[PDB]
């Protein structure tokens, strides 16, 4: 008949309130430090970020911008958001008279869709990198059958551009030709499985020739951008969106950067009008209250990303990806574009007669997490592999060569199982049950992964230490 | 009431089976209040309008469309009349033109 | 030249990594337990929820549904999401053969927009409760000038319905008339400042007569719904969306419930087709990876909401709102509909010649957080006040009568300052600087609030204890 | 028109402080003195609650069962 006391429901630890969720998290903490995490969009963030994420900041509603809020109680929320915004500008070496930033997007996909809402009307034309060429869902995706999959393709009129079928690099000339035919209001650059740097200068030339806005989605390489280890989209793009959890090593959140001040030489002394449109698109158009625990955690991540250690981390990520790529090519494996300039490698498995599905499945069973990935002119034909997460556990080049060898063993096993049981998935699966070699590889992977440090929690305090 | 709720960009007056004249002044008042353009389709009464035998929609409407084959007694065709020149006084910038 | 060691960047506490954000959070923790938090959309969630929110779950990417994911490593993520979904169905007393739920929406606004995307095409017609009648931005909002504010009104064709101008209750007859004229594909019920229960039966009759889908957004009263203390939208609505942080007392997240199985008597044995559309709208159409720390924290909150203590909490919230409402009316203040049937009161300040802006501003300075709120036929003319947050700190009816008295003092001060300095905000502000009475009220509020318990962190351990 | 609650549900102490004050003084007179008027008494709070109740709002001319108009189910 009475309420539980505050101490019973509200101050008791998770281990006692919900043993079942507490147990599942401890198991996930154990999975994270006993395998090889090669998902290119994943990372392991710091304890300091996790402490801000898990804080009383989750209780505060604060619709609006700092200084222009819809109600009160925001003395400290405003300083945290203002600090996050200023640290965002500093981490990317941006002048505040030339660039502004909105740090409320819930994640990268909301960030992108709010950017589109700010500067486009419904059904306006957009082009982004085709999904089989390494692009992302939020850049537009419709099927051969005409089904509109991405919300970008539902609410706007999208047309993809592709990589050169010989080299795997962006086909800049065919993009220019298509942009002049299609006349997009917005051209998107950046992607999720493209292993080379981007010629933002050329994108600006194409956008100026066809009259388009130019937006870069730097979600995947944002951490390399902040460390000045890849080309900066800010030199040439009107708008830059990003997630904060991938190579930036932050919480799950998004940001929208936009130009301010004078436009390049249109009326004289004409200026950019992005700031108000972008802020308004995020709120009140699309989102409700900001997730202030995400914003505070993001402010922490942006301080950490501005450090000399993070610049060294970003170099190491690149060096680890190259060292892994070189190891695989040495074994006779085919990389898309024959190498990498960023954090990932794209491994074309078709020359081996293998699908991405089989390789991903087999070494998921050995605690190696990759993702099947479409490759040009494709049952995905490849696997995508990223260095950010394992680099964050301290691994360096020769650790990534050992990872290369584990992958070499896994794909060798995949070939043997496919040869012995068959290519149909139903038949291939027969070789995955009670397979000593799989068990052996898994054991080797787990002993390897257990030797490394782990950010975000103390391995010494976790429930499953075996 | 419906105009202030729905906020049309365009209100049409004129009809095909209405046996009374139209209060275009009141239509202009409603259109001005809600921010709409006002168009009259005088197809049925165009002949009466030309003869100044019914209220003229031109005094209050921005655009007047018509057929030519009904009470106007001409061939089958259409016409679109539209205001030109400076706009009458209205939160409207000076020197505003149609 | 080297990376920071994992222990330095990754395991060090927030207090040392980022003293400036750590300090700002401690100040916000102090603000939360030293004022009176009357924002009706706010709550104070449990420590167990905050511990799951701030956990390694933030590191895992898991695009897709459990059992049908795009890549691996999801053994434990899948169980946590499956547990969250099943606990969602249990907390709202739903049969899994009749109802399904998607728990990935980042927040309530993404939940609503994904529901619309699932069942509507672009430009399809929608009606929801008008904002001055107590509705929410995501239900549609365009201005007198025709500017489309909500994304709902940008991408769909919305028309609001209103409360009866005499009583402040939903005008069901005028809604029926408008729905038959406008012919929406979707009618939305629920709102953010409506102080009465909803006749979902009548909404179903109107929807059946005009051929519309019926969706309830129960964000504000979800906790009262789970406790069976208000009418259940599930009896009559096709779709139910909600946030989880308001009266449900969970993390910031959203959920979409949808009917499954046979439709009521159309072809014979015809069945609902929501599940696949809704899941697909959330991913891959609109969102990217789920925020798995939100999902785990939400699973905790749904276990807590299913307890007898939470049923008593929901009763107490209602009793506290009524007791506060009755106190204010006793002082001669005007409530919209003359009372409340849920967690909030809507206080019409126009009879006093006051704006919501002045009352909100003055007692923000006294550590009382309310929100100015539009009222019918409106410079908002009222203030909205909610009981969930202070009830979660343990307050009961006579504590809410003391809160009534603090509000009575604040509005008395507001009247005096407006009388002495003037009605223009510039002039009214003159009375807010070095005002002994404001300082006195603030001191009284802070001594009052400091006596109560506080969930989510230990007041005994916080940095600012004075 | 005033909101109903402002005129109709507010207490006497604030609607009419002078009458409220006079009643308070008469309550005080009734228990600080010696009331020997043989036709006076002090009735019960229960009686006073029935006396000041919504029953004052009902017209019911005639007799139970034999009334001039309806609405008299409970009267
Ligand atoms: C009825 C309703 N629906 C959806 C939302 C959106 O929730 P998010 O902030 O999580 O997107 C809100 C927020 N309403 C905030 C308020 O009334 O104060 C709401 O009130
Ligand atoms: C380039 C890019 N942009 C936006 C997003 C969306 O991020 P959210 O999940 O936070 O919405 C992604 C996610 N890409 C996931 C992957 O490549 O594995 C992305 O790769």
């Amino acid at each position: 008949s009475n309420m539980d006391p505050v101490s019973v429901w509200g101050n008791t630890p998770l281990a006692t309130v919900d043993p079942e969720i507490h147990d599942l998290i401890e198991k996930e903490k154990h999975r994270q430090c006993r395998g090889i995490e090669l998902i290119a969009s994943e990372n392991f963030t710091s304890f300091a970020v996790i402490e801000a994420l898990g804080s009383a900041l989750t209780n505060k509603y604060s619709e609006g911008m700092p200084g222009n809020r819809y109600y009160g109680g925001n003395e400290f929320i405003d300083q945290i958001e203002n600090l996050c915004r200023s640290r965002a500008l500093q981490a990317f070496h941006l002048d505040a008279q030339s660039w502004g930033v909105n740090v409320q997007p819930y994640s990268g996909s909301p960030a992108n869709f709010a950017a589109y809402t700010a500067v486009l009307n419904p059904h306006d034309r957009i082009m982004g990198l085709d999904l089989p060429s390494g692009g992302h869902l939020t850049h537009g995706y419709y099927t051969s059958g005409g089904k509109k999959i991405s919300a970008t393709s539902i609410y706007f009129e999208s047309l993809p551009y592709k990589v050169n079928s010989t080299t795997g690099y962006i086909d800049y000339d065919r993009l220019e030709e298509k942009a002049l035919d299609f006349r997009p209001k917005l051209i998107i650059c950046g992607g999720s499985a493209y292993p080379r740097d981007w010629d933002y200068k050329r994108f600006r030339e194409i956008a100026d020739k066809c009259g388009a806005l130019l937006l870069c989605d730097m979600a995947h390489t944002s951490g390399l951008v902040a460390a000045q280890e890849v080309n900066s989209p800010f030199e040439y793009c009107d708008i830059v969106t990003t997630t904060t959890h991938k190579s930036l090593r932050g919480p799950r959140a998004g940001m929208i950067f936009y130009r301010k001040g004078p436009k390049p030489p249109q009326p004289e002394n004409a200026v950019y009008d992005f700031e108000d449109k972008i802020n308004f698109a995020v709120f009140p158009s699309l989102q409700g209250g900001p997730h202030n625990h995400q914003i505070g955690a993001l402010a922490v991540a942006l301080k950490q990303a501005a450090s000399p250690g993070f610049k060294a981390y970003a170099k190491q990520v690149k060096a680890n990806a190259v060292a892994l790529g070189n190891y695989l090519m040495g074994k006779g494996y085919s990389l898309v574009t024959g190498g990498t300039e960023n954090h990932l490698v794209l491994w074309d498995l078709r020359p081996l007669g293998l699908t991405g599905n089989k390789v991903e499945k087999l070494c998921d069973l050995c605690n190696i997490t990759v993702n099947k990935n479409a490759v040009f002119g494709d049952a995905p034909g490849g696997v995508r592999i990223g260095a950010p997460a394992m680099t964050s556990r301290g691994l360096v080049e020769k650790d990534f060569e050992q990872i290369g060898e584990f992958l070499h063993r896994a794909v060798t096993l995949t070939l043997e199982i496919q040869k012995e049981h068959g290519k149909l998935l139903k038949d291939f699966n027969k070789g995955l049950v009670n397979n000593k070699a799989i068990e052996d590889l898994k054991a080797d992977v787990e002993k390897f992964s257990a030797t490394f440090d782990m950010p975000g929690f103390l391995v010494s305090e976790m429930k499953y230490k075996d | 009431e419906k105009a202030l709720d729905f906020r049309p960009k365009l209100i049409i007056c004129g009809g095909s089976a209405y046996p009374r004249d139209w209060d275009y002044k009141r239509f202009r008042e409603i259109a001005d209040k809600c921010g709409a353009l006002l168009l009259c389709d005088m197809a049925h009464t165009s002949g009466l309008v030309a003869a100044q035998e019914v209220n003229s929609p031109f005094e209050y409407c921005d655009i007047v469309t018509t057929t030519t084959h009904k009470s106007l007694r001409g061939p089958r065709a259409g016409m679109i009349f539209y205001r030109k020149g400076p706009k009458p006084p209205k939160g409207q910038p000076e020197n505003a033109v149609y």
